């Protein structure tokens, strides 16, 4: 996918990863001590069952999930945004439920959900995380990647690729020559932005048409407008 | 009436097949068979991909790139069964001998043989190397994998009349639409944790409501045995 | 003299050479020693060099089968421009037995033929120079031994019949084999693998006893080019006619061609073929012009698995072409895309039409199929789907269930695999059904039920004023607020306390419910315990203390009693004068601070 780079212990302690069948499939966001926020449609047709999705918090490398920082849970209620249309791809956020719950720790963490009217500016930095590839496909890395991308401004999202609605429903971060991307390969994890001195659920990792490709934005969710649906299950 | 006579098979690729200890792979400058791994020094193979030099690569999990966990010992001798039929493709397993003895690790390990004979309906995992594409030619070379329940026998043997003995049974109830590019040759058949069979072959890449074929090795756990004890 | 690793001594030890260089055919010793016959032991006759017109050699163990791995090697000298034909009667050994001939001696041999288990039958050098080298690669009893007649043939003064007709029995006949290819043609007698791609047998013979060449059988994945040579023809005053049978079968044959080449580099294609033909042997007529010397070749480019090119039964003639008989041939049907796009089917139904198969259900579905099910029901009925059968794929397939009536679809259920699902009810009168269909693996389908009614999946509402839960279950006046587990969905549990007039969305004042009448409290002492319980009611973080401004509000104030275990009491007593408004403030819950001590990477 181009431009990951090394994480550090317990730099992302919101992102977790979601097995399903013993191969990590996707990625979500810890928001409170018995939920997950993820991409709709990564988990569209798996709801059923539950119990074959794993999730893992506070995962850190693919092929060592031996430290004691690292909790497993099992998932035993999944719920999808009614207004998903899996056509155009709008409004690709689902929640999943934990089995218990999960201790707070140092390496686990929840991540403040963007309150009422409050809107990133476009052109600010902000960081990607997730289990993405080197190359445009294959070659899954063992690290978790982390990467810097300003937002970009729907106006000339829609422009750049004529191919979708994209509306007001969705946040574009990308660069003018292309190099750092997350939407393909494997989400991994959402779009965080950090304000004042606290990061953000500013964006879910979304759809995209190619990766380290100028003047192809990557697509993330907007979960500004998606605030009350989730502290709705929150509680 | 022109056609282009292409199609594409149900997507597989799976976080590249990680965890899977007991998948091996035969090399002879390019990957052309693969085969399962049962002791420390002897794998299973179909017999039909003898050649004269093999290369047995343990714990792959990409045929072009090298990430350092995969172990390449030379094949030393090769075995195929006296009662191999080429004509009918029957009898279609080989075993082969490694050189020097294998590493056994996280990626590397050996599954034990199965004690019982396959059931109609039983879930099985086939794993190798899967020609899997949107459009176009975009082979891939990571591991994958696709579930495959065992079909009854009378269905089997009128699937292709005068070719299908009781050594061979159906892949599933999958069609597998007309993609026409077999891709996988000697890949293990795996039911319940047990090595049931491998790939030997089929009408094409698994052309709709004709599956292929797959040797059992319920049978030949007998002569594997024996071929151990004869070359210990 | 010492020599390196990799390196022997000649027998006068004064020069180091490659141990390859050594019974290779190439003088490299000063005294000429390498080349040695009793030098050269390989055990098999005692002889290594042939220098004789004619002759033949044995193997190691001619009275008993082998038991040991020995390599031997023959080099068989002739005069210069005399080429060397090899025929072969049966041979048969225990797999691991290659007698790998070369094209001349030396480091310049490359490859000339490697035939195991089966009868080579004939095999022609074009060369002065013939070597062998026999290879044991077991430790079985394999094969008694090896044997090889040959016979030294002039082999330029051949005329054209000779040259080009070849029906695939005496080996290969005098084709060349091109050494500017990807991979060799193989001559394997009878059916060979890939089911469905190949010959099952010869159309010299009629059956499987009979021998013919084809693309290589290996389960190889990438693309080669194979090509074969023959020899330059004589001029002729008269035109020619070449014939030959080209068996093309297989669902990835690319291309046969035969590209004849001359001597004024006027290269030109009289050939060329693609696609399927069928699992039939088919006639190839090429006329012929160059009257100067020219080669006829076979350039065939081979698929990955099972695209299988075959020839045979190659013949010349003289004179034009007659009228070909067989008919010209023709490509497979193939299964035809007619178009899948979307089916689409029944679009909506009312209530006289319940039962009803999704596309085909007793058989199957169509792949790329998109259908819509509009389920229309009269003003204020529900509807509930209550699936009967159900077998999709998997994770593929999927069956979408969304409430109508508005641009805005809701999302209902999504049914995908097989067994039973659950029913879906709809919010309004009106469900779309939509169904995902996938181009491999197409299952029965399902069937549906439409059942429509007022109340589907709401609960009667409880009497006497009492309060519902989610769950139905009867909640009058025991769990409102009061911190049970009476309903596993909570919502008779709901936060009872919220904020009221403030200034941001953490600040508020006072406002608490007991039942169903929100009012405030009095808070005339505080302390950390009542503010933690506020922001645990609440669901905030910590939090500290806070003071009023101004009792502007004299209505019904409840007390606030607290307790050791952090249980919150309401006393509906209002035993106190000039209550106050009492602003409550509470802190959020830590979030993802950043703790690790990143570095910076400029890149
Ligand atoms: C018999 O085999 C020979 C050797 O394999 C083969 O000769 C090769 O032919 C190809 C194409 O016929 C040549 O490739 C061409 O190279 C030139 C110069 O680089 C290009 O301009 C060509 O592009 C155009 O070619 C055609 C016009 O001539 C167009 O119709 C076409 O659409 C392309 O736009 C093409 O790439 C190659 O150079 C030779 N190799 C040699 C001469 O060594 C020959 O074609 C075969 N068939 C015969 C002789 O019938
Ligand atoms: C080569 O392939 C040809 C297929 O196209 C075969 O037929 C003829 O071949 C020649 C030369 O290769 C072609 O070129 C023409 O030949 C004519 C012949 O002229 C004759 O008639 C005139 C007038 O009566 C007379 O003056 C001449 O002496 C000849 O008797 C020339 O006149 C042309 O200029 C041109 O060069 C022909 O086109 C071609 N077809 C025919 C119908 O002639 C040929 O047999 C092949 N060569 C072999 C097999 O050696
Ligand atoms: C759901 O069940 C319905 C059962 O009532 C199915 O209705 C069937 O529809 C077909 C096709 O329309 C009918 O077959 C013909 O229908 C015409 C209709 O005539 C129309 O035009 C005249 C013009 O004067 C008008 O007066 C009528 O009111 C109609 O608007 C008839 O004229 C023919 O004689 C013939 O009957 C069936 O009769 C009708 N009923 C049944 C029992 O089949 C409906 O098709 C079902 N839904 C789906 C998707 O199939
Ligand atoms: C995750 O958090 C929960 C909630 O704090 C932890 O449960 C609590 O664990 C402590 C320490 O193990 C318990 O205290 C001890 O309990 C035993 C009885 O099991 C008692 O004999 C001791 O005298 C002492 O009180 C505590 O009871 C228990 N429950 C609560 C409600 O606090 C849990 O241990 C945490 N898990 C991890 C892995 O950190
Ligand atoms: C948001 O991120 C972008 C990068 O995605 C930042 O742009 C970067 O700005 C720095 C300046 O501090 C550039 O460094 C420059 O490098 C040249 C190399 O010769 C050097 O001569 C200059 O003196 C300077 O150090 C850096 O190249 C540039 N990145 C790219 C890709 O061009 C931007 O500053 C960030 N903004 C915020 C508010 O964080
Ligand atoms: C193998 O057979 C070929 C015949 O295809 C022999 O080649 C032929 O050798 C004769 C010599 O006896 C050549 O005749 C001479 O040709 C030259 C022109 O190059 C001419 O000036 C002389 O007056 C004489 O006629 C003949 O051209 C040549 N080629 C053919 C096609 O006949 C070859 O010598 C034989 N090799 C042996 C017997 O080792
Ligand atoms: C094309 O078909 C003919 C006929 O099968 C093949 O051979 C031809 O055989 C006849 C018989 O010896 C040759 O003599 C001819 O006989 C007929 C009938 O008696 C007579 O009417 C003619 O005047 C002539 O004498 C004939 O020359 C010979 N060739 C042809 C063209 O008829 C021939 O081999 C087949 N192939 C080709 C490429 O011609
Ligand atoms: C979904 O469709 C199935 C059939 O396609 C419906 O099953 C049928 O339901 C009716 C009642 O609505 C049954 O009639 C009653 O059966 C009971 C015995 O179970 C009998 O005691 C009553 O006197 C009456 O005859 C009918 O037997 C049953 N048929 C089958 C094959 O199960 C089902 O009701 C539909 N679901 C709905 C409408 O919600
Ligand atoms: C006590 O609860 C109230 C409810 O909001 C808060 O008191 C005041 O909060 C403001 C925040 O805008 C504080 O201003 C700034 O606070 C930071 C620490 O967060 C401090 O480093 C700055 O220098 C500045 O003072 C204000 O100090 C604070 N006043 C008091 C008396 O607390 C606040 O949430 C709670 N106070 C504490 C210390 O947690
Ligand atoms: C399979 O193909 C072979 C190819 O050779 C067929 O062999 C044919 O055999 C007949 C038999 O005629 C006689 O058979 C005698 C032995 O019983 C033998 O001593 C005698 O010399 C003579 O050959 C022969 O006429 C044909 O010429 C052979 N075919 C060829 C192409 O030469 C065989 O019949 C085919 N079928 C089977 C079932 O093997
Ligand atoms: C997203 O889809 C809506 C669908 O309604 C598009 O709305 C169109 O708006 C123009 C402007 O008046 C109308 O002329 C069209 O008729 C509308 N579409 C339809 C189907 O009615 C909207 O433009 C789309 N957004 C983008 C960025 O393409
Ligand atoms: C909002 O940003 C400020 C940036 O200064 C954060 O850090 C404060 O920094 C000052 C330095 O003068 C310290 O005295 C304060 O104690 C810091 N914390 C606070 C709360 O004042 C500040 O932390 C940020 N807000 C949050 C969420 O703490
Ligand atoms: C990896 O696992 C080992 C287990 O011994 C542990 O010591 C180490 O800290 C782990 N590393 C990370 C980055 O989690
Ligand atoms: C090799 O030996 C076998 C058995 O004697 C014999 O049939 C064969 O003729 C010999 N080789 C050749 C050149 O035929
Ligand atoms: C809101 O403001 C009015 C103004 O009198 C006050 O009386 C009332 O108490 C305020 N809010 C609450 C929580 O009571
Ligand atoms: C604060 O006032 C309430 C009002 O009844 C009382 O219950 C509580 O005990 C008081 N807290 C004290 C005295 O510490």
């Amino acid at each position: 996918i181009v431009g990951g780079s090394n994480a550090k212990e317990g730099a992302w302690p919101w992102v977790v990863g979601l097995y399903y069948g013993g191969r990590l499939l996707c990625g979500a966001s810890l928001v409170s001590s018995d939920w997950l926020v993820s991409a709709a449609a990564c988990v569209y047709g798996r709801n059923l069952e539950p119990s074959k999705w794993t999730a893992i918090l506070g995962l850190h490398m693919k092929s060592n999930l031996t430290s004691p920082q690292t909790v497993p849970r099992l998932i035993d209620e999944i719920v999808i945004n009614p207004h998903y249309n899996r056509r155009r791809k709008d409004n690709a956020i689902a929640m999943m439920h934990l089995e218990f719950k999960v201790n707070y720790t140092d390496y686990i963490q929840p991540i403040c959900l963007p309150e009422e009217n409050q809107v990133f500016p476009p052109g600010r930095n902000c960081s990607i995380a997730g289990w993405g590839t080197v190359v445009y496909q294959g070659t899954t890395a063992n690290i978790l990647q982390e990467a810097d991308v300003p937002l970009l401004s729907n106006e000339r999202c829609q422009q750049q690729m004529p191919e979708y609605n994209i509306t007001e429903n969705m946040i574009c971060a990308g660069y003018e020559e292309g190099g750092i991307d997350s939407c393909q390969g494997d989400a991994g994890g959402p779009l965080m932005c950090q304000e004042n001195n606290r990061w953000f659920l500013a964006g879910v990792t979304s759809f995209g048409y190619k990766c380290a490709l100028p003047n192809r934005p990557g697509v993330y969710a907007r979960v500004s407008r998606f605030t009350e649906w989730i502290q709705s299950f929150l509680h | 009436a022109p056609f282009d006579d292409d199609d594409k098979i149900v997507g597989g690729y799976n976080c590249e097949e990680n965890s899977v200890p007991y998948q091996v792979s035969l090399n002879s400058g390019y990957h052309f068979c693969g085969g399962s791994l049962i002791n420390e020094q002897w794998v299973v193979s179909a017999g039909h991909c003898y050649k004269s030099r093999i290369q047995v690569r343990l714990g792959e999990h990409n045929i072009e790139v090298l990430e350092g966990n995969e172990q390449f010992i030379n094949a030393a001798k090769i075995i195929r069964h006296p009662q191999y039929d080429r004509k009918t493709l029957n009898n279609d397993i080989m075993l082969i001998k490694l050189s020097s003895r294998a590493v056994i690790n996280a990626r590397v390990s050996t599954i034990s043989l199965p004690t019982a004979p396959p059931a109609t309906g039983t879930k099985c995992l086939i794993s190798g190397w899967g020609n899997t594409a949107s459009s176009g030619a975009d082979y891939p070379d990571e591991l994958q994998c696709l579930d495959a329940p065992v079909l009854s026998q009378a269905k089997c043997e009128a699937s292709y009349p005068g070719k299908i003995t009781s050594n061979m049974f159906c892949v599933g109830f999958l069609e597998g639409g007309k993609d026409s590019c077999q891709g996988d040759s000697g890949g293990p058949v795996v039911c319940n944790g047990q090595l049931q069979g491998v790939v030997s072959w089929g009408d094409g890449c698994a052309q709709k409501n004709k599956p292929g074929v797959y040797t059992k090795v319920y049978n030949y756990v007998k002569w594997i045995k024996n071929t151990i004890a004869a070359n210990s | 003299i010492e020599c390196l690793p990799g390196s022997s001594p000649c027998t006068d030890a004064l020069t180091c050479i490659k141990a390859d260089l050594f019974c290779d055919g190439e003088v490299n010793c000063p005294d000429g020693s390498d080349e040695d016959n009793k030098m050269c032991a390989t055990v098999c006759d005692g002889r290594f060099l042939l220098t004789g017109s004619s002759g033949s050699f044995q193997a190691t163990h001619y009275p008993k089968p082998s038991e040991t791995s020995v390599v031997c090697q023959w080099i068989i000298r002739v005069n210069q421009g005399l080429s060397i034909k090899l025929s072969f009667d049966d041979f048969n050994t225990y797999y691991t037995d290659i007698l790998d001939i070369y094209e001349g001696v030396g480091s310049s041999k490359i490859l000339r033929a490697s035939i195991w288990e089966t009868n080579p039958g004939t095999i022609r050098i074009f060369s002065n120079q013939v070597t062998a080298t026999f290879l044991i690669e077991s430790d079985e009893s394999d094969y008694v031994g090896f044997n090889a007649t040959y016979t030294a043939f002039n082999s330029s003064e051949l005329n054209n019949y000779e040259k080009i007709n070849c029906n695939f029995e005496d080996g290969f006949c005098f084709w060349v084999q091109d050494l500017n290819d990807d991979n060799e043609w193989e001559r394997i007698q009878g059916s060979t693998f890939s089911p469905f791609t190949g010959p099952n047998f010869d159309h010299t013979f009629g059956n499987a006893s009979g021998f013919y060449i084809s693309t290589p059988t290996g389960p190889g994945g990438r693309q080669e080019r194979v090509g074969l040579l023959s020899l330059p023809l004589d001029p002729t005053l008269e035109p020619a006619c070449l014939s030959f049978w080209y068996h093309m079968y297989g669902e990835n044959v690319h291309k046969l061609s035969i590209n004849i080449s001359n001597d004024q580099n006027m290269e030109k294609t009289v050939f060329q073929k693609e696609g399927n033909y069928g699992d039939n042997w088919n006639y190839g007529q090429v006329t012929l012009n160059e009257t100067v010397k020219f080669k006829v070749a076979f350039n065939a480019f081979k698929n990955k698995i099972l695209s299988d090119i075959a020839l045979d039964d190659i013949s010349l003639t003289y004179g034009i072409c007659n009228g070909s008989l067989y008919p010209e041939p023709t490509l497979v049907p193939t299964p035809p895309p007619e178009l899948p796009t979307d089916c689409g089917g029944p679009f909506e139904l009312w209530e006289p039409n319940t039962t009803f198969s999704s596309t085909n259900f007793p058989n199957s579905y169509p792949n790329l199929a998109f259908c819509v099910w509009i389920l229309n029901a009269q003003k204020g009925k529900n509807i509930q789907l209550h699936f009967q059968e159900f077998d999709l794929e998997n994770i593929n397939d999927v069956v979408e269930i969304r409430d109508g009536e508005e641009a805005d679809s809701l999302l209902l259920a999504v049914y995908t695999g097989p067994g039973p699902v659950k029913d879906v009810f709809s919010t309004t009168n009106r469900m779309t059904v939509l169904l995902i269909t996938n181009d491999v693996l197409a299952r029965g389908g399902f069937k549906a039920n439409f059942t429509t009614g007022y109340h589907l999946g709401i609960p009667e509402p409880c009497k006497a004023d009492h309060f519902q839960c989610k769950n139905g279950e009867c909640v009058p006046l025991v769990n409102l607020c009061d911190g049970h587990l009476h309903c596993e969905d909570g919502s008779d549990e709901a936060d009872c306390v919220r904020f009221f007039n403030g200034t941001t969305n953490n600040n508020g004042l006072v406002r608490f419910r007991i039942q169903s009448i929100w009012h405030t409290a009095c808070a005339e002492n505080w302390t950390t315990q009542i503010s933690n319980d506020v922001c645990q009611l609440l669901g905030l973080g910590s939090g500290n203390s806070s003071k009023p401004i101004f009792p502007t509000d004299g209505g019904p104030f409840v007390k606030l009693n607290t307790a050791p275990d952090g249980h919150l009491i309401l006393t509906p007593s209002q035993q106190c004068l000039q209550d106050s408004l009492i602003r409550l403030q509470c802190n959020h819950k830590s979030c993802g601070k950043k703790l690790a001590a990143q570095d910076i990477t400029p890149k």
